[PDB]
DNA sequence: ACGTATGCTATAATGTGTGCAGTCTGACGCGG
């Protein structure tokens, strides 16, 4: 979606935006697997255990 | 309309009478419904003329038809509403009334005048007490102040025969009887007598008052209003609002006030009132007029409705508000307009984008002028509306006219001339304005939102002026530094490096190409790195001994992507300079190279290349910013735990009572310091080689592929500085008040800061933000007042036909040499036959610039000193010659005449100092000061040189130094200067004066936070004046009870012991005296304030020893906050508390009286008969002890230098020479690199006015101070005529002081003071013939210099044509 | 010592006399036969009374020193005509004339437009309605609810609210910020910028085009009755002064010269382009 | 010359009386309808003065002669 | 400024003997102010508002 | 923002400020030292006169414009012909005293 | 705000100092598009005429 | 007649004060 400057960190040190990132896409990570068993439409079970 | 001066003279009460078309005599505005003038009122059009453009009031006169008649009923003229704000207005005041700026404004010119007081006079105008006018009998004389009980005795008693009033009729009465033909005569005579310093002052400044108010002709009645002027009311508008509602200026109410009350005055003079009512009616008319001119001045400012004060005239003409700096230097422009800037990669450097809806705006009347050729507009109302339809074909006839036609673009602040730039608009649809990349550094524009102001240059002269002087491609180097502005940084940096930038073996190691298109061709085959080692055959192009290119073909062992760079270098330029591994500070030179071999046009292509490859090989190679590439210490707990337990252990050794807090406050600092530099190594150590894993055959060592690191060893963002908060260590944060916090962050930004942690974070964070807006002010006020002094300044001849300048030697300070002379003499036209060491034949001849290849032959030979012509050295009257400036930095060769300097060196002097507080204040935080200087080593072998150095040997047998500013330099086989340092006082010598040192050996050790006492004799100590309680205070422990003796200092000093001077005698055993050796100076050491002493009374001691300690607290990050006051100072010329004497004339010192301490000094030269006699304080120490062969100026004194004492003693190139290394001593501590011919301007300027000693043929005589241009334009015709020479001596003047001397009130009032300014120049009747930039800027006529200079000199030949 | 134009007055009057019953009698009998020093003393004498009740007077319009000398201006008003020979105090008598004179002086010099007396006496009673209303009704009143109790007509009491409406000072900073005033802001009404300048000269430069472009004896008699090229803007009828002498062949001979005309800036580009306009 | 006006200023000398001589010729070009002597190919006034001098057609001396060249050929005729 | 009694001193209000006078001042929220201050000899002076 | 010709100040006579009301863009005298600096002479003076104050020169110019005569016609801006006036409503002789 | 897929790289220095590199895809989701409710009036007023 | 202005009222009353009081370095100008 955007593609930032990686030279508008070391400078500014904010390494918290970089953080952000990281688990902005694990959190994404984790809704892609739900998203990917509710599209499967698989178990109430299944998804209790994840 | 075309003048020549402007000239300032008192408005005589029948003067302004002149000016005035009528008497206002009501304060009616207008009547209330039929929204018209009043009859004779603040809006009379039978005064000020009529409404509408021919218009009377009553509607009997109608437009042109009846051109200038006078209507009957209403008896309003008809002409334009132009005379609405030309046409004034008068009041005929019942009594006279005093002006506030012939009063108050000091001096009191009115009071300077009668040699009176003020009180006196404001007690005669408020009616306290009478004032004697003239008295017959001479019981009473003039200006003899009578109470009201004084004024009756002489009533009854004298009377009639003596003359006294009351309120301003009496002082007005007493300037019109005053002769100044008389009075002028009785003060010339008084002066012969016997005349002191403040005596001659007072009476030289009356004379020429006197002499001057005669030759201007005004008279000192009209200090005393008995007409006052009324404003235009157009200028003070009752204008109604689209609500309904009206608004009115401040004017007009003080006006009603004025008028109210004056009529009131004449309805009381007509009932013959009781006078008591008639003196409180006199002091409010007094204080209504007063309020008039100047509102808060005299007393309360008479505050409005919204409870705030009214503005009055004075208001309007005064400061910033004032119509000067906001309504006429300053303005807002047509054909301007402003929005968001983004990136421009794709442009290049004479290009930007300019959004279509903005230019279609902008150049409006060139669509209607282009419609009406093509005959598609007939008329402009028919073009109006096509564009405003935005028709298809109107875009079109839009893009045509903008081809070929540059535009502005300007940012704020406006700093240096590079502030404006002009490019070739780029019509791109959207909203955004898009810039060039390399030019962002001369804005200082960052893409974060900035906005930059465009501008269309109208004229064709405008169109050639933005493509000639403010291209972008003109305008490379800055006017500061001949360095080049125009460079890479950010991607554009990083691209080429990861281009340049090698590696191990890789895909297709050490293969071998025809080409560097073989290597282009290779890679994006996908058969080969950008970072392979391949032997590769490339042409490079070598210029030979004329214009024509030499060509040479070679295998140059480089990489892939080198190679693929070659492709953007030029032909003319070597290989060598691809072949490394390219940075920004590397392709800086790159670019500066290609500019001094090559030219203009290859430079431009070669920038874009450059910027083009760079972004593109950036985006290709993918760097990124992760957590695990901020790599921190694996040993950071291992070295904080114990360099804190360090600490630890001192703070216990402070509670005992041995290591005092002073001492323990630097003594922290130092371990804090060695374990801060303990981190960024170890973290730099394990970060720079982190890529010990290789492969080939088993392993190998290699620089890290760490993104973080690439990024900052490129020199593209950030610096071991800033990965030291990443992954090390934050750093020590300062506070706001400049004391450094005892406790740092420890934390990083990986590893997270705790809850503290963070909040000390705040307080050296908010600190730092608050220095970048209020500190800023400061460093943008020096620009100004720099700019205003070095206004003047153009270069006016070519050859000034003199053969003076600057001894300039190589400014050889901290070791390694830190501005050598090459760059000191660089395009600096020689003023002195310099040649080779032989002397036998001419190097290099007197009138040349020294270019960068001539400068190579300096090295060649190895030049020691030149006298390069400077600016100050320069003879030409009202400006400088291109020989004395040289060459212009910005451009690169001769300067052009006519370019004005005095702007570009403020601009270069001001744009550094304003700068540094915004680039690393909002990303800086954590202070870096490593003052770790203990012991000098010296590293190439020498003999030992010292100078200015006296030294004693001591008991240890080490050469201690006993004298301050002690130098030390490294001496070679032939016998030049290669290394020097600063030795300080009482330092140990490793080896004395003269002996051979080998290299890497401790010539000199001493211990840094603390600055010793130390003795030139043996023997006892003696307590002298050290008093417990008054003077010093005793602390003492326990068993034994070692006792510590600290010295109190004014501050913590009673009013007892105030005139004693603490010292510690030396005696010997018997209790007497010892003489130091070859003087009359029995032993005594003055121990100054917070001196900590642990030798008590009756302590034995040898030459060498130390008998007190000073602490030396200094532990304030100087940076540019305070750093830059030390540079106004400087330029301000402010003598400090504690200034250095020197010797005047040579001759032999003969030590004379002395006065409870403080020393005289009877000299008496070999040649002068006379004696001279100067007084010296007795805390101060000497450095010459007495009875010795002084020269002109030899140091006397240790301390900081007046810049008045230098001047005065040692000339012109003696003081040049001083501010020059002073003010660029605290400019390199910073970074910022400044030619000293700029800082050489400002200095020129500080040197204009000189104070006249002897009667010339002109009226000079003494205690007059002219320009020094003047004074010496009559010497041209005194050595021609003979007569009498008007000799001087030049005096120094500080840059607000300078501002206000030049003889253009025009340019003072400009400044500031201009209260002040306007009243002297009133009084002196001076008359303006205009000079500078900034009295034809406020015209708005053609400015003498730059593209007028042709212009303006071609108007001086009219004026010498008869 | 004392240097405030108001104590050094203030100091004045207090070393001034205070008058008993008979002793105001004594001065103001021989007052009235112009003993002059008699008219001085009752005035000096009385300046004490004129700053107690500038003391009330105060915060409407002028400064108190401003009072003081329009209440002074009553007191001489009231000495002037004064009657001795009745038993009635002078205090009580010279009191009407001081609150009187600083009422009117208010007036006149409190308001920037000069508003006369009788449009402000008026002003106030529908002010002072608006008290009794507020206090009872509890709302501030309406242009309304005050001409339904004084039973007056309704733009009478807007007309006079309109007059009430105070100003702002073009020199007044703007939203508790002083970068820029009104004076920065307001526009001029008088001079458009070039654009209507030059549409103006260039469209009447087009008509002189025209002009000569037509017949001479239809832009002769078409200019003259505008006052276009003529002095005086003449009509149908009165274009018969010149040569013309007609009243029916003035009228087709300017609507043909007008005819001709409009087909001109059909040619050129206009008619329908410049009807907008 | 769209670029570079460096040329240009080889050939004069002073950045500053290049642009009156430059503007001098722009106005000859802009209001006497004057020839070109470069071929203008698409450019602005501007541009042309530029390469007139950078080619070394336009002087101070050149152009102050060719002034009163058609001035005294007006002298002669009149009178 | 809080309301109530207050203790300070300017560091060197004349720098030339650079005595640190010693100065307090009563702050009411309604009322006349109240202060009291040393001089280069130790005078104490008053001075309200 | 973008600006042409538009609005004009009430005294001062120069244009209003901001898009808000249509302003041009100011050039204080920071931005004009820069052009004092360059040597750019008329940019200045155009940037004083026509493109500000000088009544006769921005409707002369704009004039001049349409026709393609981009030419030069100084006079003197209004803001100073303001400030004559005020320093002798402040009582002191202030004339432009000629060649 | 709105969160999105952000990568960290240089883009040929549409990204130069700090400037920003977004996706057409975020436009046509129009997820940034803001709505700006303007309200305009009209006075009826009492002019002298 | 209409709008603006000018005038008088007769208990006695007679010395004011209102309002923000952490700028700051640097430079003279009147008394003391
Ligand atoms: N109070 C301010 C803030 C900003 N600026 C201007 O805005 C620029 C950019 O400020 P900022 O972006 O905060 O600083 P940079 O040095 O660009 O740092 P960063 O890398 O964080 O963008 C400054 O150089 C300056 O020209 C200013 O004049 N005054
Ligand atoms: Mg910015
Ligand atoms: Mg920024
Ligand atoms: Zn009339």
């Amino acid at each position: 979606d955007i593609v930032l400057n990686p030279l508008g960190v070391p400078s500014r040190m904010n390494i918290g935006q970089i953080l952000e990132t990281h688990l902005g896409m694990a959190a994404k990570g984790i809704g892609d697997k739900i998203n990917a068993m509710l599209k499967q439409q698989q178990e109430v079970a299944k998804l209790r255990e994840f | 309309e075309e003048f020549d001066a402007i000239k300032i003279a008192l408005a005589s009460p029948d003067m302004i009478r002149s000016w005035s078309f009528g008497e206002v005599k009501k304060p009616e505005t207008i009547n209330y419904r039929t929204f018209k003038p009043e009859r004779d009122g603040l809006f009379c059009a039978r005064i000020f003329g009529p409404v509408k453009d021919y218009e009377c009031l009553c509607g009997k006169y109608k437009r042109l038809k009846h051109r200038g008649v006078i209507c009957e009923k209403c008896g309003v003229e008809v002409t334009q509403t132009k005379v609405r704000r030309e046409r004034m207005g008068h009041i005929e005041l019942a009594s006279p009334t005093a002006h506030i700026w012939f009063l108050k404004s000091l001096p009191s010119r009115i009071g300077l005048l009668l040699d009176m007081p003020l009180r006196d006079i404001e007690r005669v105008l408020y009616f306290e007490s009478y004032v004697v006018i003239e008295g017959g009998m001479t019981n009473l004389e003039r200006q003899q102040i009578l109470t009201e009980e004084q004024y009756l005795d002489a009533l009854e008693e004298f009377g009639d025969e003596f003359d006294a009033k009351m309120g301003a009729e009496a002082i007005q009465a007493l300037l019109k009887s005053m002769d100044l033909e008389q009075e002028c005569e009785q003060l010339r005579e008084e002066l012969n007598e016997t005349n002191s310093e403040t005596k001659r002052k007072k009476l030289t400044k009356r004379i020429k008052l006197l002499e001057a108010f005669v030759q201007s002709g005004n008279k000192p009645e009209w200090m005393i209003l008995t007409v006052l002027p009324v404003l235009p009311p157009d200028l003070r508008p009752l204008v109604p609002l689209d609500g309904g509602r009206f608004a009115t200026s401040d004017l007009n109410d003080l006006y009603r006030r004025v008028i109210n009350r004056n009529n009131r005055l004449k309805r009381l003079l007509d009932l013959a009132a009781p006078d008591i009512i008639v003196r409180n009616e006199k002091r409010m008319l007094q204080e209504a007029v007063d309020a008039l001119l100047d509102n808060g001045r005299r007393g309360r400012a008479i505050t409005g409705s919204n409870k705030r004060p009214l503005k009055s005239l004075a208001d309007m003409i005064k400061g910033k508000q004032g119509r000067f700096r906001q309504n006429l230097l300053g303005k807002r422009v047509d054909y301007s307009g402003r929005s968001v800037i983004t990136v421009g990669p794709y442009l290049r450097l004479h290009q930007c984008g300019l959004p279509k809806k903005m230019a279609l705006e902008l150049f409006k009347p060139f669509i209607y002028g282009k419609l009406e050729l093509r005959g598609l507009a007939t008329t402009i109302k028919a073009a109006k509306k096509m564009v405003e339809r935005e028709e298809a074909v109107v875009w079109d006839i839009l893009d045509e006219v903008i081809r070929e036609h540059p535009v502005l673009l300007n940012r704020a602040p406006t700093l240096h001339r590079l502030g404006i730039q002009a490019f070739e608009p780029v019509l791109i649809e959207g909203k955004a304005i898009q810039l060039h990349p390399l030019v962002c550094a001369a804005y200082n524009a960052d893409f974060d939102g900035d906005q930059m102001a465009v501008h269309v240059p109208l004229t064709l002269e405008a169109q050639l002026e933005a493509r000639a002087l403010m291209m972008s491609t003109n305008n490379i180097l800055s006017p500061a530094n001949g360095e080049p502005i125009i460079v890479p940084s950010q991607d554009v940096v990083l691209g080429l490096y990861y281009m340049t930038r090698d590696c191990v073996n890789a895909k297709g190691e050490g293969m071998v190409l025809t080409g560097p298109k073989e290597a282009e061709r290779l890679y994006r085959s996908g058969l080969a790195s950008l970072h392979a080692r391949v032997k590769v055959r490339i042409t490079e192009y070598e210029k030979d001994a004329n214009g024509e290119l030499v060509a040479k073909t070679s295998l140059k062992d480089t990489t892939v992507g080198r190679a693929i760079l070659w492709m953007i270098v030029p032909k003319g330029l070597p290989y060598s300079i691809v072949n490394q591994a390219l940075g920004k500070k590397a392709i800086s030179k790159m670019l500066n190279t290609c500019y001094r071999i090559l030219g203009l046009k290859p430079t431009v292509i070669f920038a874009d290349q450059i910027m083009y490859t760079g972004f593109a090989y950036a985006a290709r190679s993918g760097a990124s910013v992760g957590i695990d590439d901020m790599v921190i210490p694996e040993k950071k707990h291992e070295i904080i735990s114990e360099a804190e337990a360090e600490v630890a252990e001192i703070q216990e050794q402070f509670q005992s009572g041995l290591v005092t807090a002073g001492e323990r406050y630097n003594k922290v600092i130092d371990i804090w310091a060695a374990a801060n530099d303990r981190v960024s190594k170890a973290m730099m150590d394990n970060l720079q080689t982190e890529t010990v894993i290789n492969r080939d055959g088993q392993e190998e060592k290699q620089v890290s592929f760490n993104s973080i690191y690439m990024m900052a060893d490129s020199g593209a963002r950030g610096s071991a500085a800033q990965i030291r908060q990443l992954a090390g260590m934050r750093g020590l944060m300062a506070k706001p008040d400049g004391s450094i916090i005892e406790t740092p962050i420890t934390a990083n930004f990986r590893e997270g800061l705790n809850v503290l942690q963070y909040f000390i974070s705040t307080h050296g964070a908010r600190k730092g933000l608050a220095d970048t807006a209020l500190k800023t002010a400061n460093s943008g006020y020096l620009t100004r007042r720099l700019v205003d002094v070095a206004q003047d300044l153009v270069v006016t001849e070519d050859d000034c036909g003199t053969h003076e300048g600057i001894m300039m030697t190589p400014v050889i300070e901290g070791g390694d040499v830190k501005e050598p002379l090459r760059d000191r003499v660089l395009g600096r036209v020689t003023a002195e036959d310099v040649l080779k060491p032989g002397t036998a034949d001419i190097l290099v001849p007197r009138n040349t610039l020294l270019h960068e290849q001539w400068c190579d032959l300096l090295e060649e030979n190895s030049v020691d000193a030149v006298k390069v012509r400077s600016v100050v050295s320069c003879d030409t009257d009202f400006g400088v010659c291109a020989h004395c400036y040289g060459r212009d930095l910005a451009r690169g060769h001769i300067i052009n005449k006519g370019e004005a300097i005095g702007v570009i060196a403020a601009q270069s002097i001001g744009e550094p100092g304003t700068q540094l507080t915004m680039r690393t204040f909002h990303i800086g935080g954590a202070a870096s000061r490593a003052a770790a200087e203990s012991s000098i080593q010296v590293k190439n072998k020498g003999s030992i040189k010292l100078s200015n150095v006296k030294s004693v040997v001591n008991s240890s047998g080490k050469l201690v130094i006993t004298s301050r500013n002690t130098e030390l330099k490294l001496i070679d086989e032939f016998g030049r200067t290669k290394e020097s340092y600063k030795v300080p006082y009482g330092a140990v010598l490793a080896k004395g004066d003269g002996e051979q040192v080998a290299g890497g050996e401790t010539v000199a050790n001493w211990d840094p936070h603390t600055m010793p006492v130390i003795t030139e004799v043996s023997g006892f100590v003696r307590f002298t004046d050290m008093i417990d309680g008054q003077t010093i205070t005793r602390q003492t422990d326990e068993l034994t009870g070692l006792s510590s003796l600290v010295v109190l200092d004014s501050a913590e000093r009673t009013a007892g012991g105030k005139d004693l001077r603490p010292a510690l005698k030396i005696v010997d055993a018997q209790g007497n005296d010892v003489l130091i050796p070859g003087t009359d100076m029995p032993a005594q050491y003055f121990l100054p304030g917070k001196a900590i002493v642990q030798l008590e009374d009756g302590v034995q001691i040898s030459s060498g020893d130390t008998l007190a300690r000073i602490p030396q607290e200094s532990g304030g990050t100087k940076d540019i906050t305070g750093g830059l006051p030390r540079v106004a100072d400087l330029f301000e010329a402010r003598r400090p508390k504690e200034p250095a004497i020197l010797a005047e004339i040579s001759g032999i010192v003969s030590f004379g009286k002395e006065t409870k301490g403080k020393r005289r000094l009877v000299i008496t030269p070999v040649d002068g008969s006379d004696p001279y006699e100067e007084m010296i304080p007795k805390w101060r120490q000497l450095n010459v002890f007495e009875g010795e062969r002084v020269e002109r100026g030899d140091v006397i004194s240790d301390g900081p230098e007046a810049p008045h004492d230098i001047l005065r003693l040692r000339g012109v190139h003696a003081v040049t020479r001083y501010i020059v290394n002073e003010v660029q001593d605290v400019y390199r501590l910073q970074g910022v690199k400044i030619n000293d011919k700029h800082i050489e301007v400002i200095v020129r300027q500080m040197l204009r006015k000189a104070t006249i000693v002897n009667a010339g043929s002109s009226d000079f005589l003494e205690g007059e101070q002219v320009e020094y241009s003047r004074v010496k334009i009559a010497n041209r015709e005194l050595e021609a005529n003979g007569k009498v020479g008007a000799t001087y001596s030049r005096d120094l003047l500080g840059i607000t002081k300078a501002s206000l001397a030049t003889e253009s009130f025009i340019s003072a009032a400009s400044f500031q003071e201009t209260t002040r300014v306007l009243t002297e120049a009133a009084v002196a009747g001076k008359r303006d013939e205009l000079r500078g930039l900034k009295e034809n800027v406020i015209v708005g006529r053609l400015i003498p210099a730059g593209t007028g200079y042709a212009y303006h000199q071609d108007r001086m030949r009219r004026r010498a044509a008869g | 010592r004392v240097l405030d134009a108001t104590q050094l007055y203030l100091g004045e009057i207090g070393y001034s006399p205070l008058l008993t019953a008979e002793e105001e009698v004594y001065f103001a009998r021989r007052a009235l036969r112009g003993d002059v020093a008699s008219r001085r003393r009752m005035i000096e004498s009385n300046l004490r009374l004129v700053v107690k009740i500038a003391r009330r007077y105060g915060n409407r319009g002028l400064a108190l020193l401003d009072l003081i000398e329009e209440g002074n201006l009553g007191l001489i008003r009231a000495v002037e005509k004064f009657d001795p020979e009745r038993g009635f105090r002078f205090s009580t008598y010279a009191t009407w004339w001081i609150r009187q004179t600083i009422e009117r002086a208010i007036m006149n010099q409190t308001r920037t437009i000069r508003l006369p007396i009788h449009i402000v006496k008026e002003l106030n009673v529908y002010l002072r309605t608006a008290r009794e209303l507020s206090h009872k009704l509890d709302h501030e009143p309406s242009a309304e609810e005050i001409a339904e109790q004084l039973d007056k007509p309704v733009d009478d009491v807007s007309r006079m609210l309109r007059l009430n409406e105070r100003i702002t000072s073009v020199d007044t900073p703007l939203g508790g910020d002083s970068e820029k005033a009104l004076l920065d802001i307001l526009a001029d009404e008088k001079e458009n910028g070039p654009e209507d300048t030059t549409q103006d000269d260039d469209m009447k430069q087009s008509i002189v085009k025209w002009l000569f472009e037509l017949n001479a004896k239809q832009r002769e008699v078409l200019a003259r009755r505008f006052g276009l090229l003529g002095y005086e803007a003449a009509t149908l009828e009165d274009v018969g002064r010149e040569i013309g002498l007609t009243r029916e062949r003035v009228r087709q001979i300017q609507v043909e010269g007008l005819r001709r005309l409009r087909e001109i800036l059909q040619t050129q580009g206009l008619n329908i382009e410049a009807l907008f306009l | 010359a769209r670029v570079t006006v460096q040329d240009a200023v080889e050939k004069i000398g002073n950045r500053f009386d290049l642009v009156l001589v430059a503007a001098r010729r722009a106005r000859q070009m802009q209001v006497g309808g004057k020839d070109p002597l470069v071929p203008e190919e698409n450019d602005k006034t501007t541009v042309i003065a530029l390469r007139e001098i950078e080619e070394g057609l336009i002087n101070n001396q050149i152009l102050d002669v060719r002034e009163r060249q058609e001035q005294q050929e007006q002298e002669a005729a009149e009178l | 400024r809080s309301p109530g009694v207050f203790f300070d001193s300017d560091k060197g209000k004349t720098h030339s003997s650079g005595k640190v006078l010693y100065n307090a001042r009563i702050i009411p929220y309604r009322g006349s102010w109240l202060d009291f201050e040393f001089d280069p000899k130790d005078n104490l002076f008053v001075r309200i508002d | 923002h973008a600006r042409s010709t538009g609005s004009y100040s009430l005294v001062t006579q120069q244009p209003l400020g901001g898009k808000a009301q249509f302003g041009g863009q100011r050039f204080g005298e920071m931005e004009v030292w820069a052009l004092e600096a360059y040597g750019a002479a008329y940019t200045l003076q155009e940037m004083l006169t026509v493109k500000s104050d000088d009544v006769n020169g921005r409707t002369k110019m704009y004039k001049n414009i349409v026709d393609g005569n981009h030419q030069m016609e100084p006079g003197m801006p209004e803001s100073f012909n303001v400030l004559l006036k005020e320093i002798r409503s402040l009582g002191i002789n202030i004339e432009l005293e000629d060649e | 705000g709105q969160n999105m897929r952000v990568a960290f790289m240089p883009w040929n220095g549409y990204n130069f100092e700090d400037s920003i590199l977004v996706s057409e895809r975020v436009v046509q989701e129009d997820r940034f598009t803001t709505i700006h409710i303007q309200e305009l009036a009209c006075v009826s007023r009492d002019t002298k005429l």
